[PDB]
């Protein structure tokens, strides 16, 4: 999970000058760290619903298989691998988006 | 004599509706050596794409445009590219050059194509620079360079290649009229190399330059007024252009290299160590 | 280091005007392939390199 920190500092990278035109609506610093970190955890909590839900697919794949081999589901562990993505989220887009706020609009409009 | 090009009757046409609109119609046209044709007409007239004819980026399906008497219909498009490094040597406007590359590399570029030992070409880089009258700048990127000595990079660029035909995008468009038309002058010098040069514009008072305006409209002219040695070099000279990509990304390489390293690591992690337990 | 795949596909996504000043200079149609396959799988034994090396500072 932790290249798609990567992933999110080239997208915003490519913002630059959008970075600079949400500045240049007066956009408060912490505004872009939130919309942007709050874009990172979405992707880490749909990819975790997709993720349990293919892990749940995997489930009735071992039902299928049954040398009395028996299922048990552990809804504690579905909630904790959920804030698990989620914290994985904010560790991941946290940083990338301080320096964004870090930012001038300055620098992020006339940069050519 | 025969004329080095002939386009004859040539004509492409572009599917718009699912049926090929009038881009172009056929058309007369021949070239000899040293000549300095000017493109005037009107703006997206296909005379670019007439140019593109010239650049041999798509057979027109029509006609027999004849480079040195060869019909382009018939080469290979790659073989259209070993004509390009036989014969053209286009430049453009926009002085279009990796950000990445020091200026001598911008023109060292395509000659990599060509089979050669680097240091021979440097030096005759060197000496096209010197020709440009460029030097100190040689070390520097683009951005850091003018853009008029950008445009002088194209040019020494299309004389790796000797310069045997030049297309040229408004050559002295995106700049003043000093350099623009100086830069002109140099073009004049190779008219007097005696290479074939042809540039192209809607403005007929930079055309003024050119010995041979030509002007074309409706898809016709309207007037014609007077080895394996690069795949290792490959892998040594893109190893360079490697190291200069991650240079400009050294901490997204950073991410990714980690993003393997810590993989591996552990890969051979796990197995030693359960083998070891296992032992 | 599937996502490294994502990664280079971003860097030639941005590449596509050098993309276009390479084919301009003749450029074989393999040869954008040669140079980038090259790179990434260069990066894989860099990484491979400094992870084996990793590897034995954990052994």
């Amino acid at each position: 999970g932790i290249g798609v920190m990567n992933i999110m500092l080239v997208s915003v990278t490519e913002r630059t000058r959008e970075i600079g035109i949400r500045m240049a609506v007066g956009a408060r610093a912490s505004d872009v760290l939130q919309q942007f970190l709050i874009e990172a955890v979405l992707v880490c909590l749909v990819g975790g619903a997709l993720g349990i839900t293919l892990s749940l697919l995997i489930a009735f794949t071992l039902q299928l298989f049954l040398p009395g081999w028996e299922i048990g589901f552990s809804p504690l562990a579905l909630l904790l691998a959920f804030l698990c993505s989620t914290v994985t989220g904010i560790l991941f887009g946290w940083l990338p988006a301080r320096n964004a706020a870090r930012l001038d609009p300055v620098d992020a409009l006339a940069r050519e | 004599m025969t004329p080095l090009l002939e386009l004859k009757d040539i004509r492409r046409s572009y599917p718009a509706g699912d049926e090929q609109v009038e881009v172009l119609k056929g058309i007369s046209l021949d070239i000899y050596a040293g000549e300095m044709v000017a493109i005037v007409g009107a703006s997206g007239s296909g005379k670019s794409t007439l140019m593109n004819i010239l650049g041999c980026l798509d057979k027109a399906t029509s006609g027999t445009y004849r480079v040195a008497g060869q019909d382009v219909a018939t080469l290979d498009a790659d073989a259209l590219a070993q004509l390009r490094r036989e014969h053209f040597g286009f430049i453009f406007q926009r002085y279009h050059l990796l950000s990445h590359l020091t200026a001598e590399q911008n023109v060292e570029v395509p000659a990599v194509y060509a089979g050669l030992e680097r240091k021979q070409r440097l030096l005759r880089a060197q000496e096209l620079l010197q020709r440009l009258g460029l030097e100190d700048r040689t070390e520097y990127y683009p951005a850091q360079l003018s853009g008029g000595q950008q445009q002088r990079v194209s040019i020494a660029r299309a004389l790796m290649n000797g310069g045997q035909v030049i297309l040229a995008d408004e050559p002295t468009g995106a700049l003043d009229s000093h350099s623009g038309e100086e830069v002109m002058a140099i073009l004049h010098q190779l008219r007097d190399r005696g290479h074939t040069v042809i540039i192209v514009t809607h403005d007929p008072q930079v055309a003024a330059q050119a010995e041979r305006v030509i002007e074309i409209r409706d898809g016709e002219i309207v007037r014609n007024p007077p080895g394996w040695r690069q795949f290792v070099s490959g892998f040594n000279e893109a190893l360079t252009m490697a190291w200069r990509a991650l240079a400009a990304n050294k901490m997204r390489t950073l991410l990714t290299m980690l993003g393997i390293i810590i993989g591996i690591a552990s890969v051979v992690s796990i197995v030693v160590v359960g083998d070891a337990a296992k032992q």
